């Protein structure tokens, strides 16, 4: 049995932790909704 | 139940003590969250139910109470924010510039940030606060990294 909580507010945080970097890539999307990588 | 706006975990008992299994979005009084935290279950908030009124596997999305509400999308050149909501810890922000998965059904902007499973539903906003996708469907990388894609739904 599911049950949701709240956890905040959704607003954007000015001086945030920035990272993480933005890769391209190359992928496929199944009849299941799982993503793969195309090479 | 409770029914203001905002970024809400989604909990389960049946394990052992209360798990995290995602989170979702409330918005104008629409439950929005991944298909693979619920799997399109009837929800609880206090003593009231949320009942699916929408959903895909394809797309990994489901709403709850109404139609899909979200419908901002990623301009394709400015730093975005995951507000994330991990398993047993404060809601946090982390900004990025997102990457992009090129498909043969067009480009969709991806995150490369990896959070515990639970963590899936956390909403990616833009600069106006507005919702441009859900985090927690996407691929592992050469390196081993996750990289989520930006996913989004259709305001009918």
């Amino acid at each position: 049995d599911m049950y949701i909580e709240r956890a905040g507010d959704i607003t954007w945080e000015k001086d945030a932790e920035v990272t993480g970097n933005s890769p391209r890539l190359d992928v496929a999307l199944d009849e299941s909704g799982d993503f793969s990588l195309v090479e | 139940g409770e029914t203001t706006d905002g970024v809400y975990r989604v909990m389960t008992r049946r394990l052992l003590g209360s798990t995290q299994v995602g989170v979702g979005v409330m918005q104008e009084g629409v439950f929005h969250t991944m298909w693979h935290v619920t799997k399109g279950a009837a929800l609880r908030s206090g003593e009231g139910r949320l009942d699916p009124y929408w959903g895909d596997v394809k797309q990994d999305l489901v709403s709850y109470c109404g139609p899909w509400k979200l419908d901002a999308a990623w301009d394709g050149l400015s730093e975005v924010q995951l507000l994330a909501v991990p398993p047993g810890e404060r809601a946090k922000n982390i900004q990025t510039l997102p990457g992009i998965f090129k498909t043969k059904d067009g480009d969709i902007g991806a995150v490369a940030l990896d959070y515990p499973a639970g963590t899936s539903g956390s909403p990616i906003l833009d600069k106006c606060g507005r919702v441009i996708g859900l985090y927690g469907n996407g691929v592992v990388i050469k390196n081993g990294s996750y990289v989520s894609a930006i996913t989004q739904g259709k305001r009918e």
